[PDB]
């Protein structure tokens, strides 16, 4: 119940690879209403990304089977996993909208959280239909675009947060919004403008930047 | 191959 | 609720790497009170071994931290994981004692299940103290020994089930019962008597046997 | 190194 205890236990859960527990601890810590440090926001993101990652992988397997199929068992179990995934995404989005975005006292935090919002709406969009999907896509776009605006004002082009956001927004354009031209435009501009400064970077800086830029290049190769 | 998001290559 | 549906869903859960779900489906199937096929008993074992495996790995991490420590957070969280692990082991053991062992219509099934019983008692023993640990160790030994007796009568020395049982019983002797001489004796006899027939084995047979025999050799090297 | 049980090497 003390915040320090929750953080301590999140760190233990991380070492123990208990990501659902880790997420729950971090949710409790967020709900104390104080900002998260860089270390702490990374605990939050790692935890929830592992949980949703498992659900997303399962959902893709079941959805694929269900499609090739076209009894109710596959559909039923796919729906069970889908509901669970929606639940987790909604939990993360609730933390972002009830605490994290508005309480963030600096631009870097704000970009990190608005990117997270875009990401979790994107994960919802992957499973969504109908009016739900329309609402979700609009919400994802709005979050990502706000994040983009701040990042272009506040961060240099090789900054890993800025690059990761641009990468994920480009994926949104291609995979979710069915806007390949916007996806390609964004990816190319992002890569080109980052490449322009990589010669000024140190060893560890360059690696962090280049790892994300490699994904920008991989995507462009698939999309072209 | 498929579209890759941030963190997918570790 | 129909058995065939539960089996279908266990198979889907396995493809989706949803092991907790897979275990739950298989529990429901066992509770229909019919025997499991070889395929099905392997679904049961894979599911529960993945679930307990995660708990065991987490428990070891937390226990290690707790020991090096010697606030209450590590102890508390270690106890939470321990309780969950005990729960799962108790669930599996309940299936084995309420259905599987007594209902098994052939010797191979009976050995498979009695080995499972030894294994899950062994996992309980790893976290146990006091009178609980004493009871558990006696139960593990009794299950493993009954399995050993049947296997020596009913299976050839390179049979993978027979080898796996002997391997796990030797680990029980060394790690749980603090009986290194019995562990070494059993491992050596098992290896020697299997090695004696490996020249009669086919490619795929030999691999299955040799993979377990490699562990017998690894253990002997550590224990000597 | 540590004691290995059945299935621990895949
Ligand atoms: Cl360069
Ligand atoms: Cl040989
Ligand atoms: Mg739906
Ligand atoms: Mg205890």
């Amino acid at each position: 119940m003390e915040r320090a205890s929750l953080i301590q236990k999140a760190k233990l859960a991380e070492q123990a690879e208990r990501y659902e527990d880790m997420a729950a601890f971090m949710k409790g810590a967020v709900e104390k209403g104080e900002e998260l440090s860089c270390e702490e926001r990374n605990l939050l993101s790692v935890a929830y990304k592992n949980v949703v990652g498992g659900q997303r992988a399962a959902w893709r397997v079941l959805s694929s089977i269900e499609q090739k199929s076209n009894g109710p068992e596959v559909r039923e179990y796919r729906e069970k996993v889908e509901t669970e995934l929606q639940g987790v995404c909604d939990t993360v989005l609730g933390l972002l909208d009830s605490h994290l975005i508005k309480e963030a006292g600096d631009a870097e935090s704000r970009v990190f959280y608005l990117k997270m919002k875009g990401d979790y709406y994107r994960y919802l969009a992957e499973v969504a239909t109908g009016d739900d999907k329309k609402r979700i896509i609009d919400s994802a776009r709005s979050a990502y675009q706000e994040a983009m605006d701040i990042s272009k004002k506040e961060m240099p082009p090789t900054n890993p947060i800025r690059l990761g956001l641009a990468l994920n927004f480009s994926v949104f354009h291609y995979e979710i919004a069915n806007s390949p031209e916007e996806a390609i435009s964004l990816a190319k501009t992002t890569f080109d403008e980052a490449m322009a400064d990589l010669h000024t970077l140190s060893e560890d800086s360059y690696k962090d930047s280049t790892l994300i830029m490699q994904l920008l290049r991989d995507n462009l190769t698939l999309w072209t | 191959l498929s579209s890759s998001s941030c963190g997918s290559n570790s």
